[PDB]
Parts: structure tokens; C-alpha cells; sequence
């Protein structure tokens, strides 16, 4: 398992809306990763318990350069009893499933380009949340542990599934390493540049200096 | 403006000029299919309130005037949107849910309304921008012996949080004694059937209810109304109806770098500035066409009647057009008064070192000077 | 905090203490006079080319005539303030070409014709130090009609009916007034403030001022060179103090920042809902039928009227404060530039 | 059992900030400005303090009003006795009548009654059905409770804006009177006045 | 209260304007007291004889 704790720093900022804004400071209230938090580091080695609770928002990271991580299974339980979410990606075209097959009602098969455009370090980053029946996907590829820089994640893929998720797991093809971060409701101030990309941000509930800035 | 029949000597501010729009441009996405509202409304049976059926409607054209023909309902009462304005502007996704309830439970399917069905069977959000259609079905969903096909849930360990459905049935534990699948004294079955008879009152009759949940903003539109499109025009102050977002301004080519998931450009004052064309993927800047203040420069009515107009803060190489003399200032430009090289004291002020007067010329006119 | 350094005068009833030497010093002081003149159009701000909002506003009341009259009175009051503080001389004097005023320097203050605007060195430093914004109608609806990747606030405030009037007296005539007052003070003395200008050389004028303050005029003619050198060194120290520190014109920077912040708040007020379902008039008139849209437009109009009343009242209070400061500046100009004042620390 | 209004203004979000200068620091400034006038005359307002006895210090100031300095030196004890009698009489005048300090009392009373009439307006209903938020959110559901809260918020915001406007006008008046006090202090204590009835 | 604060948030920056104005009043009184009284650079001291 090798459960380890590392500093999350400032690696949890994404675009909160699909609206272009240039050179303006906008303050939003949304589920977010707090700055300078702790994430959980796992060294999943198979010849370990992958049971991880949701807790209202999951921040996923992977520093693996090779395409060894395949997909994610979501839902409440995985026993072919209730509904469970079953993203499987065979590195050719991603397939989304709502069925609850054990170690393979919307039934939304989104067969298109995969979520893993990657072929330096090439860190990968994912943010998953579920507000009003909508499982969002934010993903970015940062060629660089967690670096000292910013990377705004974009809402590239949306899912109108509308199910309930409590327990999630990872999928492999044993040198798996991934970071799990949690999301809490917080207030941010986001700085847009002249090109419309987020370059600077500040948490409004971390420090009195930061609260004064907000 | 001054509510007087005589005005004194001085400069006065009266009104504002505005370039009027010319034509009308409507841009809608290229969708030709027709939405299957008839399949939702003309169905043989409806599912229960605890197991309500959800239908996704997208990538078609919706006619909301045909709903009155399909069902003989009372009225189409809605929150945030009007019945009559559905066909003009248009939406992103349409959600249709249908289930059957009693007559007493019609009043509790609403935003911010709680009770039994709203706590255990079907809960609406507070910002719910959709509405319901309810009508009596005592001639179809009732039997003389009792229609026992429909169930509802009485007991739950928590309240309902919106747009969720419970499927699994478990025996409720109303006490410290565990149940383990046995319906004991403190253990009860979670489902009870509806007793539907034609001899009952109007408050307990069966009712077929259909809710239409609509989503606003983002997600480039897949369903829109029956209004036709119009060819695009640029560099003219015209009206525009872009995906139902109306306005008035100048459409022009833009160099902004939108992200592919982004479609709208917002100003500082929360106003749309850059827009994405729904037919072809191009980005257009929206700027309002020319306007500004209008100042009236005049002497007294007892002296004369001749009037010079000052166009405030606008270049009159593009003035919407009154004499023949034009002089340019920093504050704008002056129409109806000439310019002289003499230097006099300031009779009436304008700004940036420009003063006007009523003086002899041969023979009486309005002159401007430094 | 320390109140100051301690001192104790050794006082006895047979001891007097008189000075044996003097020191000429030069001290600056900064006072505001005018502010940025504004004007508000109601129909372009509250509605923004919507006929239903205009009908409800004409049905509402007559507050906009009061607001336009108040802002016009404030603008005329600002022009009166600048006119009262500056144009106190009757004829525009000019300096003689010979610049030998008894050994005194007088070069950083008198203007030079090399610059296109007849402005001296210290006026140039003062104008370069202030980060001026919203000068007037320098745009003329030309740049805002064009396309900019990063839109500034100024185009947004121009598009919503909030204009900035240019001042009546621009910079060149103000510089000419100050040059005329300097020429009168240098050549004539205080006699140009009473009647016509009476020519007198600078040494007898300094003897007049020393006879005014209480020192016998023989002290000046025995100490002319030391006074001239101390005056030149004081002018150099003042020039170096302005050229080094940029925190000396805080009151004028505060005036410009106050006006910019007030206009920014007035523009940003339209982004809110005021209890209505949307902040856009077009969305309300397009999404709803007549009566509920009238209700939401009624709420929005009431909120925008409340915001505009707040802005106008704050502007009136600021106008009264700046008028009081301008009257103090005008009486200081009248009693200290045009003559010798015996009031201590005036 | 007898609760004051200070606690009500305290718990209703109306704090009162303390001044930066305490009562002792102003007394040291006034003692220093008294020590400058007695032992140095008007010389400490211009440059540095110069030691000078009070005889020629009083004899200087008669020359400003047009009386030659022999009058003081021929009538010193009478002037000293008259000054002491005037000091004792003004001490008795301040000690007897308590109505002389009417100007400084109104500054306290205006602010006290303004806070008192701000706090009292929370018992008003402002077109709603109750003056308590918790009652109407225990009784009414949110759809019209939003409208009732909107009416109460509109009334409270109007009252707060009225109070802020009154505070702005009172502060402008106090600023004008403080500048008058500042120029009177700088002109009459630090030096002599030729302005009649200033 | 939380929901009343949520309904107050729908209004604009009214309370940002009012809290800023009273702070500007509160800074001004210190300037008045410093300008009126602190007109002497050094704290003087009287001689012990009177
Ligand atoms: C009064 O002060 C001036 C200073 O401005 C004295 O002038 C200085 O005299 C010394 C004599 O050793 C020179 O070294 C300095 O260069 C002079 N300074 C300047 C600026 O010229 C002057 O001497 C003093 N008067 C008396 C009587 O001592
Ligand atoms: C008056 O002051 C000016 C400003 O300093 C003097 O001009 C400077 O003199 C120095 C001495 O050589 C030169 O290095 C600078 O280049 C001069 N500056 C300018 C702008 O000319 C001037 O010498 C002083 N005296 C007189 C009689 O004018
Ligand atoms: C994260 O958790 C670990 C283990 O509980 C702890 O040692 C570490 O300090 C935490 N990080 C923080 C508080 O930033
Ligand atoms: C949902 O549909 C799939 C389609 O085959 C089915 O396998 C699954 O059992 C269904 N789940 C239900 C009805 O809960
Ligand atoms: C999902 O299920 C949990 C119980 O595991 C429940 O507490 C929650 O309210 C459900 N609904 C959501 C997250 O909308
Ligand atoms: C914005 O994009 C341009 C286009 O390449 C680039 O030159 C510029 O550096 C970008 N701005 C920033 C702040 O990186
Ligand atoms: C729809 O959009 C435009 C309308 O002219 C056209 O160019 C485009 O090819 C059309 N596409 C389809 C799939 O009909
Ligand atoms: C609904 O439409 C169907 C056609 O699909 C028709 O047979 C039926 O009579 C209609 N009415 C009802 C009440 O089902
Ligand atoms: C007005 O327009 C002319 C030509 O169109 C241009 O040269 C000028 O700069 C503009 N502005 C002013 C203030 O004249
Ligand atoms: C001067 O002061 C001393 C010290 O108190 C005192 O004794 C004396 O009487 C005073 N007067 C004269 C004229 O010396």
C-alpha cells in the first residue's frame, strides 16, 4: 500500500465556468482543493485495500509516464446489486458504462476519443465531482512530485448520469502510484490573463494575509 | 426639457442621440429532427412515484403548442419561464419525468416545498427552472376493485436531496430491535399501495403528472424552436437573436482566443461582449453602436432664435446626419457656429478653452473663439 | 508611541537669548482645487435601450431631472473653484529677458519655451509624478469602437452613460496664470495686487520684507551672497526631494483614486440582481410575459435608483469638502503670494 | 436587572472604536504648549525656544497693541493682581455654572441619540408580519419567506444608509470646526493677533 | 443566519460602500486631533520655580 502524506501545495485550480473572461478578477464559490493541504500517496503493488471514500469530490493525480492506468470504477457498492459507474478505457476509444458487471438506469455509452492524451515527466491530473446529476471531468497534461506552478483544468467532457457515488477504485493493466485529494466548499479569487487562462489564484480562508487579499 | 416658454443665455443639456438598428438577424443551430413529446404524453402506462421514469430529449426541434392537444390538463404554470415565450428563445437539454400521484400530493411538487412525497419519493431543487403538467386520470388509472399497481415509500433514514431515485426496498428499523428481513412489530414494509376507486372524492383521485425540467446556459444548444435562421451580416448596428440571447449592437470580426468549451464573452459589468455563432464556429465581438450627449448652445429668446448644437464627446466624421459650419474641439465638435481668430472674454462656456458669443459680423450670428 | 524629543529651557529672570545667524528655508504645501466632472444619463444606464424600462421609468417619477441638475451644479461649481483660485491677476505679465535678480537663481520656476507647453521644471515633475487617469474626452468614441483583447474599465463606463466632462481651463492657461503671477511677484513686489505694477529691483524688495518681519535692513545688504546661496541650495533640496520621493502628492492621488473607485462601483453595481431572477433586461423581457417581467423590472429599477442616489449624495459631500479646501487655497494665494502675511504659521 | 443601552448596542453589531491619543498624551501636549508660552514667548513657534523673563515678555506684547513699555514697568503689581483675580473669577465661573460646556455635550448627545434611534428601529416591522427573523423562518416556508426577508432587508438597508449620510454630514461639520480651532490655536497661542475680535 | 446572508448577497456592494465610508470617518478624527494639538515638535518642561 505505502500510505504516504505529501503537501498538496497549489495544484487544485480549474475553470469554474465555460465563460471566457480576459484580464478581470472574479470571485467564485465552488467545491475546490484547499491550498497547502495534504494528499494521500499510494504505491499500489500487486504480486492492499483500494477502498477509498468519496467525501464530496475527488482530486486524482498520476505522475506515471507510461499508459499503465486504465480506468476508474465508481458508485456506491460493486457487487452487481445497485448502480455503479464503470469508466473503462482500452487506450483506443473510451467507453462509459452504467451497468454493474462484477470485474469485467441510463446506459450512456459515450464512445469517442479517450481521456488520456499522452504518449520530461508528463504528469496527469483529474478532478471529479457530482453536483445536480452531473459527473464532471477536468483534465490537463503538465510536462514537468507536485511542481511549484499553476495549471488550470478544463471542463473537456461532461456526463449526464445522475447516480449516487460513495466508493471508487482504480484500474490497472505492480508499480501503480497515484495521489488522492479531497474537495471542500471554499471561496477563491481567480486572476484571468489577457489570453483567458488562469495564471494566479488565492484561497480566501487560509491566512489573514490571504483573507485581506480577498 | 426646461418646462419653460422662455430660456436664458447659456449652454443646456437636453437629450441623447442614438443610431437606430436597421434589420434583424436570427442565428439558430442546424437541427432538423422533431422531439418525441407524443411518446411521452401518449403512453399506455406510467411508472410509480418511487420508480419514476426519466426520458432524455435532445437533438431535435420542440413545438410547445401541441402539448394542449395531447393532454386535457388544467393549466401550464411555471417557475422562471412563461408558457407563451417558449418558442422564441431556446434551451440546451430537456428532461421529462412522468409518474402518478394522488390529488392531495399535487401541491407539494414545487421548489422549496417539503412533505411526504417531497421527502421520500421525489424532491425538486430550489432553483428549478422547469415545471409540471398535471391532469386527472380517474377514467384510466382507476378500477372498481382497486388499482394496486402503484406504490409509495413511507419510511427512510434521511430526507431526499434532489434529482435522485430510490430502487432497493429494505424493511425499516423503527426501534433498537434489528429486523434482518422480518416484518416484526417495529419493522414495517417500506412500500404501500395506492387505493384508487372511482367512488372516492376529488382529493384522492389518481393524477397523471409530467414534469419538464429544462437546463439554461452553456452546452451548445441541441434543441430549439421552429423559428428560421437569417444570413449573417457584419459591421452594421443591427438586431441579433443568437440562441435566444437578444440585443442591439455592431457585429464585427474578433481576434479573441476562446477555449473550445467556451462560447460566451462577458464584460466587466456582466454584459455579453463576445459571442459564438451557432451555425459556424466563429467568434464575433458585440459592441453597441454610436451614441452620446447633445448640448444646445443658444443666446436668449429676447435676443435671437439661432441655435448652435454641440455633439458631446463624439467625432463628427461619423455623425448620424443642422447647418454647414463644422469646427472640431476636444469636447466634441460644434455645428451651426463658425470659428474666428479673435480672442474675446468667455460669454458662454463649452470646455477645453472654447467660448461662444453672439456678435456682429457685417449681420448677427453665433461665433466661437479661444 | 513617542510624543517627541524632550526639551527643557533653562529659564531665569536675568537671562535673554537672541540669535546671531539666520537660515532661509523653502517649504512646500499641497492643496486640491477641483475634481473630475461627471454626468449620468438615466435611460442608457438603468435600461440600456429597452423601451419597457423607459416606460416604467417615466411612470416612476422625476428623480433624473434632480440628478442632472445636481451634477450640472457640481460641474459649474468646479469651474468656479478653478476660476476663483487662479485668475486673480488682471493683466498677463511677461518676464524680462535679463535674469540677474541680485544673485538669486530663479530658473526652476520660470517657464522655458523649449517645451511645447510653456511649463517649468517643477511643474513638469509634478505632472509626471501623478498617475493621472480619465483626463477627459481624449477617446472621442474611437478606441472603444475598436477591438481590444483586454478591455479596460473606461470603455465600459463610457458605454453605460457615465461620461467625464473635460475642464473649461486646460493646462496652458493655468501655466500662463502662474507665469504671470511669478512675473508680478518677481518684478513688481506686492504693488500689483493693489493697483498697477510698480517696478523695483529685488534687493530693495527683500529689504522691504526684512523690514516687515522685524529685522533692520542693514542685515540684508551685508549678507546678500549668503542669502542667495542658501536660497539656491533650498531650491535644489526641494527639487531633489520631489525627484526622489513619490509619496508627496497623496491628496491629489487620493482625489483621483476616489473618483475612479466611485465610478468603478457605479459600473459594477449592474452585475447584481437586486432580488430579481437575472441581471440582464433582455433576458427578463425575453423569458417572461408582461406582468412578471414588469415586477422584476420594477425591482431592478428601484435598486438602480437607490444606487444612483447613494453615488450622487457622496459626490455632493465630496464637492462641498473640495470647495472648502479650494477656498482656503484661494485665500492663501490672496494673502501670501500677493503680499506679506504676519499671521504665525499661515 | 437594570440593563443599559451600551450592551444592546454592543450585541447588535455597533462597536465603538477607541481614539489613538489617550487622555494623558493630550495633557502632555497642552503642558508643553503652556511651557513654551511662559518661558519663551512666541519665539518657539517660529524657530527654537529662547529663554526670556516674563517682564520683557509682557512688555513686548504691549508694543503690539500701541502702548509703550513704560506702562507695564510702572504698573506691574496692579497688572499681576488683576490677572490673578481674573484667573480666580474664571475658576469660580467654571466651578459654579455647569451650562457653559454646551458645545462639547452635544457632540456626545448627537452620537448617543443616533445610535439609540438606530438600535430602536429593529423593532419595526417594515411591511412584514413580525419584527423577528426567527419567528417567520420557524413559521413560513421559503417561497414567501424570501419576500418577507427582502422587505425587512430593504427597510434595514434604508435606515443604515440614512445613518451613514447623517454621520458624513456631522463629520464634515466637525472637520470645519476643527480646522477653525487649529488655525485659532496656531495664531493666538503661538503668537500675537492683530485681527480684531479674533 | 445563513439563508438571510444568502439573500443579502443578492444585493450589490452596498455594505462594501457603507463600511468603507465609516472607516474614512474614523481615520479623520485622528487627523483632527493630531493637527489641532500636536503643533510642537519637542515636549517642553517647566522650570521647578514658579
Ligand atoms: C551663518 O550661517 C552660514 C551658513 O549658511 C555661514 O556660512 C558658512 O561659513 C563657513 C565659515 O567657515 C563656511 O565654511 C561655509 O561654507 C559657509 N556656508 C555657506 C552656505 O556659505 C556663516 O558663516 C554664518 N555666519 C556667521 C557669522 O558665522
Ligand atoms: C540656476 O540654477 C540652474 C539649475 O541648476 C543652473 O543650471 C545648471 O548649472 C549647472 C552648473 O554647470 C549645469 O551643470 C547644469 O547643466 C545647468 N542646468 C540647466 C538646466 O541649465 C544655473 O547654472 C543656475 N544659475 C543661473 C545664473 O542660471
Ligand atoms: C496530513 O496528514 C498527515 C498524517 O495525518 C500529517 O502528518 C500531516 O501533517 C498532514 N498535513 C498537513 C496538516 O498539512
Ligand atoms: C440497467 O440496464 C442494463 C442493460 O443491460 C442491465 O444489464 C442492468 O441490469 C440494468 N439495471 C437495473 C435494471 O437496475
Ligand atoms: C447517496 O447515498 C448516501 C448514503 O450512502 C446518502 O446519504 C446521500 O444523501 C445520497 N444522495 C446524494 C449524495 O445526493
Ligand atoms: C498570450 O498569448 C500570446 C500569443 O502567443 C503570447 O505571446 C503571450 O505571451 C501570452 N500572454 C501571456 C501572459 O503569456
Ligand atoms: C448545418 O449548418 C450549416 C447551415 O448552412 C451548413 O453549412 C452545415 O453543413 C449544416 N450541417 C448539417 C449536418 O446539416
Ligand atoms: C395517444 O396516441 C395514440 C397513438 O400513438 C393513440 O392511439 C391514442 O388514442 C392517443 N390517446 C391516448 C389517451 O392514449
Ligand atoms: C476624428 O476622425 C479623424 C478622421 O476620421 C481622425 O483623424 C481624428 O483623429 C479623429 N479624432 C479627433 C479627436 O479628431
Ligand atoms: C529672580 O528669581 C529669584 C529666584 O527665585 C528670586 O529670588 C528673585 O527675587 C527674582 N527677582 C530678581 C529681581 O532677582
Amino acid at each position: 500500500r505505502t500510505q504516504s502524506y505529501t503537501n498538496s501545495f497549489t495544484r487544485g485550480v480549474y475553470y469554474p465556468d465555460k465563460v471566457f473572461r480576459s484580464s478581470v478578477l472574479h470571485s467564485t464559490q465552488d467545491l475546490f482543493l484547499p491550498f497547502f493541504s495534504n494528499v494521500t500517496w499510494f504505491h499500489a503493488i500487486h504480486v492492499d485495500n483500494p477502498a477509498l471514500p468519496f467525501n464530496d469530490g475527488v482530486y486524482f493525480a498520476s505522475t506515471e509516464k507510461s499508459n499503465i492506468i486504465r480506468g476508474w470504477i465508481f458508485g456506491t457498492t460493486l457487487d452487481s446489486k445497485t448502480q455503479s459507474l464503470l469508466i473503462v478505457n482500452n487506450a483506443t476509444n473510451v467507453v462509459i458504462k452504467v451497468c454493474e458487471f462484477q470485474f469485467c438506469n441510463c446506459t450512456f455509452e459515450y464512445v469517442s476519443q479517450p481521456f488520456l492524451m499522452d504518449l520530461f515527466k508528463n504528469l496527469r491530473e483529474f478532478v471529479f465531482k457530482n453536483i445536480d446529476g452531473y459527473f464532471k471531468i477536468y483534465s490537463k497534461h503538465t510536462p514537468i512530485d507536485l511542481p511549484q506552478g499553476f495549471s488550470a483544468l478544463e471542463p473537456l467532457v461532461d456526463l449526464p448520469i445522475g447516480i449516487n457515488i460513495t466508493r471508487f477504485q482504480t484500474l490497472l493493466a505492480g508499480a501503480a502510484a497515484y495521489y488522492v485529494g479531497y474537495l471542500q466548499p471554499r471561496t477563491f479569487l481567480l486572476k484571468y490573463n489577457e489570453n483567458g487562462t488562469i495564471t494566479d489564484a488565492v484561497d480566501c480562508a487560509l491566512d489573514p494575509l490571504s483573507e485581506t487579499k480577498c | 426639457t426646461l418646462k419653460s416658454f422662455t430660456v436664458e443665455k447659456g449652454i443646456y443639456q437636453t437629450s441623447n442621440f442614438r443610431v437606430q438598428p436597421t434589420e434583424s438577424i436570427v442565428r439558430f443551430p442546424n437541427i432538423t429532427n422533431l422531439c418525441p413529446f407524443h411518446e411521452v404524453f401518449n403512453a399506455t402506462t406510467f411508472a410509480s412515484v418511487y420508480a419514476w421514469n426519466r426520458k432524455r430529449i435532445s437533438n431535435c426541434v420542440a413545438d410547445y403548442s401541441v402539448i394542449y392537444n395531447f393532454a386535457p390538463f388544467f393549466a401550464f404554470k411555471c417557475y422562471g419561464v412563461s408558457p407563451t415565450k417558449l418558442n422564441d428563445l431556446c434551451f440546451t437539454n430537456v428532461y421529462a419525468d412522468s409518474f402518478v400521484i394522488r390529488g392531495n400530493e399535487v401541491s407539494q411538487i414545487a421548489p422549496g416545498q417539503t412533505g411526504n412525497i417531497a421527502d421520500y419519493n421525489y424532491k425538486l431543487p430550489d432553483d428549478f427552472t422547469g415545471c409540471v403538467i398535471a391532469w386527472n386520470s380517474n377514467k384510466l388509472d382507476s378500477k372498481p376493485s382497486g388499482n394496486y399497481n402503484y406504490l409509495y415509500r413511507l419510511f427512510r433514514k434521511s430526507k431526499l436531496k434532489p434529482f435522485e431515485r430510490d430502487i432497493s426496498t429494505e424493511i425499516y428499523q423503527a426501534g433498537n430491535r434489528p429486523c434482518n428481513g422480518v416484518a416484526g412489530p417495529n419493522c414495517y414494509s417500506p412500500l404501500q399501495s395506492y387505493g384508487f376507486r372511482p367512488t372516492y372524492g376529488v382529493g384522492h383521485q389518481p393524477y397523471r403528472v409530467v414534469v419538464l425540467s429544462f437546463e439554461l446556459l452553456h452546452a451548445p444548444a441541441t434543441v430549439c424552436g421552429p423559428k428560421k435562421s437569417t444570413n449573417l451580416v457584419k459591421n452594421k448596428c443591427v438586431n441579433f437573436n443568437f440562441n435566444g440571447l437578444t440585443g442591439t449592437g455592431v457585429l464585427t470580426e474578433s481576434n479573441k482566443k476562446f477555449l473550445p468549451f467556451q462560447q460566451f464573452g462577458r464584460d466587466i459589468a456582466d454584459t455579453t461582449d463576445a459571442v459564438r455563432d451557432p451555425q459556424t464556429l466563429e467568434i464575433l465581438d458585440i459592441t453597441p453602436c454610436s451614441f452620446g450627449g447633445v448640448s444646445v448652445i443658444t443666446p436668449g429668446t429676447n435676443t435671437s432664435n439661432q441655435v448652435a448644437v454641440l455633439y458631446q464627446g463624439v467625432n463628427c466624421t461619423e455623425v448620424p446626419v443642422t447647418g454647414s459650419n463644422v469646427f472640431q474641439t476636444r469636447a466634441g465638435c460644434l455645428i451651426g457656429a463658425e470659428y474666428v481668430n479673435n480672442s474675446y472674454e468667455c460669454d458662454i462656456p463649452i470646455g477645453a478653452g472654447i467660448c461662444a458669443s453672439y456678435q456682429t459680423q457685417t449681420s448677427q450670428s453665433i461665433i466661437a473663439y479661444t | 508611541m513617542s510624543l517627541g524629543a524632550e526639551n527643557s529651557v533653562a529659564y531665569s529672570n536675568n537671562s535673554i537669548a537672541i540669535p546671531t545667524n539666520f537660515t532661509i528655508s523653502v517649504t512646500t504645501e499641497i492643496l486640491p482645487v477641483s475634481m473630475t466632472k461627471t454626468s449620468v444619463d438615466c435611460t442608457m444606464y438603468i435600461c440600456g435601450d429597452s423601451t419597457e424600462c423607459s416606460n416604467l421609468l417615466l411612470q416612476y417619477g422625476s428623480f433624473c431631472t434632480q440628478l442632472k441638475r445636481a451634477l450640472t451644479g457640481i460641474a459649474v461649481e468646479q469651474d468656479k473653484n478653478t476660476q476663483e483660485v487662479f485668475a486673480q491677476v488682471k493683466q498677463i505679465y511677461k518676464t524680462p529677458p535679463i535674469k540677474y535678480f541680485g544673485g538669486f537663481n530663479f530658473s526652476q520656476i520660470l517657464p522655458d519655451p523649449s517645451k511645447p507647453s510653456k511649463r517649468s521644471f517643477i511643474e513638469d515633475l509634478l505632472f509626471n509624478k501623478v498617475t493621472l487617469a480619465d483626463a477627459g474626452f481624449i477617446k472621442q468614441y474611437g478606441d472603444c469602437l475598436g477591438d481590444i483583447a483586454a478591455r479596460d474599465l473606461i470603455c465600459a463606463q463610457k458605454f453605460n452613460g457615465l461620461t467625464v466632462l473635460p475642464p473649461l481651463l486646460t493646462d496652458e492657461m493655468i501655466a500662463q496664470y502662474t507665469s504671470a503671477l511669478l512675473a508680478g511677484t518677481i518684478t513688481s513686489g506686492w504693488t500689483f495686487g493693489a493697483g498697477a505694477a510698480l517696478q523695483i529691483p529685488f534687493a530693495m524688495q527683500m529689504a522691504y520684507r526684512f523690514n516687515g518681519i522685524g529685522v533692520t535692513q542693514n542685515v540684508l545688504y551685508e549678507n546678500q551672497k549668503l542669502i542667495a546661496n542658501q536660497f539656491n541650495s533650498a531650491i535644489g533640496k526641494i527639487q531633489d526631494s520631489l525627484s526622489s520621493t513619490a509619496s508627496a502628492l497623496g491628496k491629489l492621488q487620493d482625489v483621483v483614486n476616489h473618483n475612479a473607485q466611485a465610478l468603478n462601483t457605479l459600473v459594477k453595481q449592474l452585475s447584481s440582481k437586486f432580488g430579481a431572477i437575472s441581471s440582464v433586461l433582455n433576458d427578463i423581457l425575453s423569458r417572461l410575459d408582461k406582468v412578471e417581467a414588469e415586477v422584476q423590472i420594477d425591482r431592478l429599477i428601484t435598486g438602480r435608483l437607490q444606487s444612483l442616489q447613494t453615488y450622487v449624495t457622496q459626490q455632493l459631500i465630496r464637492a462641498a469638502e473640495i470647495r472648502a479646501s479650494a477656498n482656503l487655497a484661494a485665500t492663501k494665494m490672496s494673502e501670501c503670494v500677493l503680499g506679506q502675511s504676519k499671521r504665525v504659521d499661515f
